[PDB]
């Protein structure tokens, strides 16, 4: 998380951390608990290549990584079939947990939006994660979960910004309709934040607007962070998730 | 409970032969959750194949796994002498306790008929100090396992006095060794003189008798 | 180089509780699951239960009532406790790892322990009596009779590991006495006798007995 | 270059090395002299972001990097407008040199193919460059130009291979029609080879069939190298480059 | 710490972790609380070059690094005058804290030995630290304090081992009289453990026998760990420390 | 080499490059041809630990590394017995080549000094090598041999400088009598230059004054380059290398 | 890592045998290659070698009639042995000294597979396979692999299927100047007349593959 | 050559300690002494180099010792696979004074096994092509040392037969040998009984195998 502060213990109970085997079960991506048996993450975290599930574990909402770990096994990885790369689109995946989580005050699910939800600018949105604090800058120990309020930008506005200082033709779409834009040069998500949620307050309820997907660098001029528009893939998500 | 059926329960095949062991269930396997184990006598089972068809690293390519749902197969394209073991399949039907093992399949090597080397051992003077005595007949390196050892004490046939034990098939020459131990009291051992074990095997044209005279 | 080790009493009196521990040498197992399997003598593999990556216990159909599996992260250990044991519990106990950290799996037990024999008996441990099987031109056979011990196992080597070829340690036989007897034989050239010294090295771990016996013609 | 040997002094006279300022003018991509005033390269080498020309120089065919350098300035960078990423496609660019090259025996142009040319399997093809010798393995000093004969694979065959051990739906195309496949687990191009040429002998003449573009890893199972199909962009090249 | 396990919360209350400014106050050496106003460490940690005290803090005994940190300022660095390099010797230093620590059950001082103490082989000795787990292998998160029981080796035996597979003349002393040897190929201290304590139980009391100094590699054949012999420098320590 | 320029093709014919096996025979130290069968280097390059000779080759004077290599095998490594570390001293070693080099105009030996030679300040000295151009800064391709004129500093003066901004007691000697000081913040040797020569012109002849040994950083304030004083070890060198 | 010897298997006397030692997907720049030969049934003999610095060293014998070289561009080493006699008929090996010595023998880490060079005025020939027909318990039968040139001949039974009891003997040079061998197998007498035996002889130098079907007779 | 290996050949049982010595009159240059293992029909393998350094992957049962003029290869516990010819090789200078040792053939020791003598008459196709080749097979025996004689109508033949011997098998450690008497079909067609007489250590009274001529 570029910009923003350390999240309070209470906030973001749906926040998960994806772990990879090695000298330790290291953090590499985030995700959200959308059901007691399901995690919503980015496809680029777990694909396009088929991954050995022995090399993956999920960690539920805790303040700091590695200090109070209880690693959960994954039974299935479901990557959107239309996914190849983040810039192409369909950067969304589901993880089915081997065991259902016992929901509580500190650990519970995030609400997905209705299809009709557009998430226009002005919307109070927040992105959360344990990823990079700046470009090629890791989150230092004790690894606190970080949060940042990010401004929503319209797709065409964002798409126009992405063309500034680029050879790509103006008629050539960069920011695709399954994507959403948020951030500026001070507030943004970064590498290690992927799969993590972009949540917005809509009539007193937190709805996951997006999934941390990609962007050119981290909090770069005319390069807002790009997210997978959750509304676009609702039908796919709900084919698996109750 | 237990609900997985392996077929056959035991098989015998020659070196280089293609071997097929099938594993069957009534409920379908959860998520390709079917693995194959090889258990060599007095050793922990070894994982050869996992998730139906994936081969454990280092395991020879002669081992392959196939199948889906309710019917699975372990294949040994060219059976080797070392491949002698009990093979068990194991599956998962759910993620909360419905997992079992198959009954197992004992794979045994077939080779040319080999005749045993018969030996006789009189009870030790150390043991004769105590009340008991033990006469040992050895049958060394033969094929097949089937063989009959008879005890003749002054030519009289013996019953219920002996106990035999077979070695597990050799990893290299694929033969067996058998020991027949006659147990007698010191009082009865002194009552007789001619102790012999008559061996009748397939690899012997006529029964081999090995004996000794007491007090030599 | 990765090893799982089962530890615990070899002999348990009936009605009591067997307690076994599965330890992991020079390797951590935080994201993994350990399951316990048993194998009655001459019978096949049976699942007892297991503990998941998230410390969740799963027990088989039988056992549910009388079995407890736990983790001591501080000790890098897994426990198995089987209460009110009978001779039906006499088996070889194995602990194995599911690298996916499942807890109720059996289809991908990659690492296994060496196995530990647990004998459920009211009988007391007895050390063996080793007797020579004395040799008789060409080939010659010689051995050791390891009589009247309890419980299993007994390990027999020759010349302290040096003689391995032609060695045949037979499986043990349960006698009328309720004690085991066993023989270890070896074939050598008749020419080598009197020139070479043959000693069998009998080891009964249940009674902490080690006997070395020199076989002579 | 993964697999293959060091090129003879004679061979590949159209081969160029793209340089970037720093403690030295370091090699970062390859390219081909297609005209005395033009070099053909991959767009990902010089894009999609606009680059300062002060930070770029071209080096003509020489056996080793840095030993006998004569760095040439670039006057213009022309990246295909349809280019964003290599996997999306249109990974092609042109560099206009500030001064024309006087062509010789050791330094001359490569022939571009006719549009009708398909480059089917069996074709004797070679790829050349100063890039990585294996995955995350740099070309060691004295930096010789390397060459490797690579087998051409049909797009649908290659696309099928790309789907093996991938979650991507079979109906979802990976190897696009503006792309070409070549290589195996022993012979391939790698990072630092980009923009460099894939040339094939067609009726006794060397024609540039492709431009080194992308691929999953370097010489990986079921992952042949992906090149830009030069035929696809002939009309665009010739809008700038004299016929 | 090469080999050995994670220390219990109770054990080693004198253990300190030296910190250096940067993206975070990162651990770089260990040391021991020998007085409520003094820390005993290795000179190579803080020398021979003069260090800016703004760049240094001391962290008292805690189980894991960075989770419950309360950084203490240092007012003075006293490096032994005879120190230039670890192999030359006199690799010992004192840090005077700006404020005295309030001693407790979890945080208290280590006893220094009498001069007469020799620390012969057989002695039950332990070395503790947050340093490398193996050669060029850092202690992974959550950074637990590690402990290992190390075997004491006599100086001449150790010096003879140090000459095996070395061109250095046998008459040329490597292990000096101000040094102490402990460890094998399975149990040893490593980089990041420097300054930390080597304590031995002598008649029911823990005495700091040595200070983590140097060695060729970490737990290498015929290369036991070399510690500064605390007895050798008692007079110097007690010139400053009450 | 920190500061200084690229050496002309003619200059420093005694300069050798020590190589180590790997993806290529990479440069790691320097040395000097002191006899057609012997090369003089620093001990820390090849010690104190025993090294496999399969992993070492010597490359004679060439302008750039790797471009025109002819790697020569080594038959013996002789490290001074008193050597453990550079700061302790005796950082000197000899490599016996498996084959004698055919000396020429571009490849020939350096003269060793008489024992009486002191090498006082003022002398015109030069250090040469293919090592680091600055602290943690490698010599970039095409890897030219570099040269730098370095000023000689007296041992006590140098020792005093080494104590400035150091806790080490003034009575505690840092620059030892078997060592020599040369360099400033603009001109100096660096990592990879080790074993290379420090040559000075004495009555119209180039004599190897020193062997690149160590130093705190590269061209750092009050930290001149420390070299092994060749005079100190002449008797040891000549126990193995023919006098002539 | 592999070293490969290449060259003519058959050389006529008075001529010059030219061999090449190739190196696959490995550097070899700082190394030395030495050539060794081994007469049939005899021991190892050093021919000569080339150093890391391209320096040649030749053995006591050979010096006069031997030439070793390097083609760095081809990653090849050559061996040229002039005025060859039947005394030069041996297995030629090229080996690497990892110290790049040239005249060493004590540390030849990598070796080639070996190449047989036969010095003869004789021409190439396929073998003639004849059955060694069997004959109450165990029966013996085989194949006679007569008159061929040069070595080797590979004998398998039932196209690899029968391996146990198989004994293929070493080849013998006859008066004719043509080699010959046999291959024997023990089988149960019960299996004869139900099991068809086929010995599959293969002479790679002439590309010949003969399958002789061994069957019983009457006297 | 100045490298004396002792013995030239040795026979030892499995598990036995084996010592092969290499000695020279001139002292070795710079610990320049290596040990090679050559298995039949294979290139020599470097096991030990620079006197005592073990090649990576080579079992720890192989060790090298010595200096100057006397060196030793040791096989602490001889394995069946260890049968081969071991050669030492040393350097005395850097310019050509290097040789190999004459080699030592190491052979695995087993119990005396009498041969099985089989006579094979010339095939009819070979007789149709004008040649008579008689084969006297000797099968699976220990030791290799055996005597074969060819009697034609009781008349002892000379220098018309050619023997050939296989190597030591790692399964039973025995050998087999082929005596082959060759003559023309015209020389064949003038004699009745073709006999092969075999004399071995396992043969108390020799074994003669004979047949009467033709395709009867
Ligand atoms: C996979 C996930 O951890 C990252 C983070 C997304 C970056 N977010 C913002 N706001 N800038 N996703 C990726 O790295 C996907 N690929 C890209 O972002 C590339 N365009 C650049 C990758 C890079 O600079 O490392
Ligand atoms: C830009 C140029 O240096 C390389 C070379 C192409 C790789 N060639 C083959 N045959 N694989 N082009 C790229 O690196 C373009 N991007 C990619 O290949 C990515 N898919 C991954 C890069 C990686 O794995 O390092
Ligand atoms: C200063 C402190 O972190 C280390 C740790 C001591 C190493 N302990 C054992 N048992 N080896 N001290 C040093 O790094 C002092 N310098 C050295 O030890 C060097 N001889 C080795 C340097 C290295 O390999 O990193
Ligand atoms: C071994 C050789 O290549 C180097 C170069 C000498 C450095 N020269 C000058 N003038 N500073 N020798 C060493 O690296 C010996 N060790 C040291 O100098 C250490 N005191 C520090 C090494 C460092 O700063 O990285
Ligand atoms: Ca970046
Ligand atoms: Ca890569
Ligand atoms: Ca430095």
């Amino acid at each position: 998380i570029v910009g923003g502060q350390e999240a309070p213990r209470s906030k973001w109970p749906w926040q998960v951390s994806l772990r990879v085997h090695g000298p330790y079960w290291m953090h590499f991506c985030g995700g959200s608990l959308i059901h007691p048996q399901w995690v919503l993450t980015a496809a680029h975290c777990v694909g396009p290549d088929v991954k050995d599930l022995a090399a993956l574990r999920v960690q539920l909402r805790e303040q700091h990584l590695y200090y109070q770990d209880q690693l959960l096994p994954v039974s299935r990885i479901i990557v959107h079939p239309q996914f190849y790369t983040a810039q192409i689109g369909a950067d969304i995946a589901l993880l089915e947990l081997e065991e259902p989580v016992n929901v509580s005050s500190h650990v519970h699910t995030v609400t997905l939006p209705p299809a009709s939800e557009t998430f226009p600018p002005g919307m109070p949105c927040w992105v959360t994660g344990w990823g990079d604090v700046d470009n090629d800058e890791r989150l230092p120990p004790p690894f606190p979960l970080k949060q940042v309020k990010v401004p929503i930008m319209e797709n065409h506005i964002c798409d126009a910004k992405y063309h500034l200082g680029a050879y790509t033709g103006d008629d050539v779409r960069i920011v695709r309709d399954d994507m959403l834009c948020a951030g500026n040069t001070r507030r943004d998500s970064c590498q290690g934040d992927s799969g993590g949620p972009l949540v917005c307050k809509v009539n007193g309820t937190w709805l996951q607007a997006g999934v941390v997907s990609w962007g050119e660098g981290c909090a770069q001029p005319n390069r807002p962070g790009i997210y997978t528009r959750v509304t676009y893939y609702l039908d796919w998500i709900h084919h698996y998730v109750p | 409970d237990i609900q997985m059926t392996q077929s056959p329960s035991s098989l015998s095949a020659s070196v280089g032969d293609r071997v097929t062991i099938t594993c069957q269930s009534i409920k379908s396997v959860y998520n390709n959750r079917l693995g194959w184990y090889q258990q060599k006598p007095g050793k922990a089972p070894k994982l050869l194949i996992y998730e139906t068809s994936i081969l454990t690293s280092g395991v020879p390519s002669r081992f392959s796994g196939s199948g889906s749902g309710t019917d699975f197969t372990l294949t040994i394209s060219s059976l080797q002498p070392e491949d002698f073991a009990t093979y068990y399949c194991a599956g998962g039907f759910d993620r909360s306790g419905d997992t079992t093992f198959g009954q197992g399949t004992k794979v045994e090597i077939k080779r040319t008929v080999a005749a045993p080397s018969v030996f006789i051992f009189p009870p030790s003077d150390e043991q004769l100090k105590s009340g008991t005595a033990s006469v040992v007949c050895l049958l060394n390196n033969f094929y097949p396992r089937e063989a009959k050892v008879q005890w003749k004490v002054d030519n009289a046939l013996q019953s219920g006095n002996s106990q035999e034990s077979v070695t597990e098939q050799d990893s290299k020459d694929s033969t067996y060794s058998l020991s027949s131990t006659l147990t007698l009291s010191k009082a009865d051992y002194e009552k007789h003189k001619v102790y012999a074990c008559e061996v009748t095997h397939q690899g012997l044209s006529s029964p081999v008798t090995k004996s000794f005279n007491r007090g030599e | 180089e990765v090893q799982l080790v089962e530890s615990g009493p070899g002999l348990v009196k009936p009605s009591e509780t067997l307690s076994l521990t599965c330890t992991v040498s020079r390797f951590s197992l935080i994201g993994y699951a350990i399951t316990w399997i048993r194998q009655p003598p001459g019978k096949g593999l049976e699942w007892i239960g297991g503990i998941s990556s998230a410390a969740t216990t799963f027990y088989s159909s039988w056992a549910k009532s009388r079995v407890t599996i736990s983790v001591d992260t501080s000790k890098n250990q897994f426990s198995l406790k089987l209460s009110s044991v009978t001779a039906a519990d006499t088996a070889v106990y194995y602990c194995a790892r599911d690298p996916r950290g499942y807890g109720a799996a059996l289809d991908r037990l990659d690492l296994w322990g060496q196995g530990t024999l647990v004998t459920v008996s009211s009988a007391s441990t007895k050390g063996p009596s080793v007797f020579p099987l004395a040799p008789s031109g060409g080939t010659a056979a010689l051995g050791c009779l390891v009589k009247d011990y309890f419980p299993e196992p007994v390990t027999v080597s020759w010349n302290s590991g040096a003689l391995t070829s032609g060695v045949h340690t037979f499986p043990a036989v349960l006698q009328s006495s309720g004690l085991y007897s066993l023989s270890s034989v070896v074939t050598v050239p008749s020419s080598s006798l009197g020139t070479q010294t043959y000693i069998c090295n009998v080891n009964h771990k249940p009674s902490n007995t080690k006997v070395d016996k020199k076989v002579e013609p």
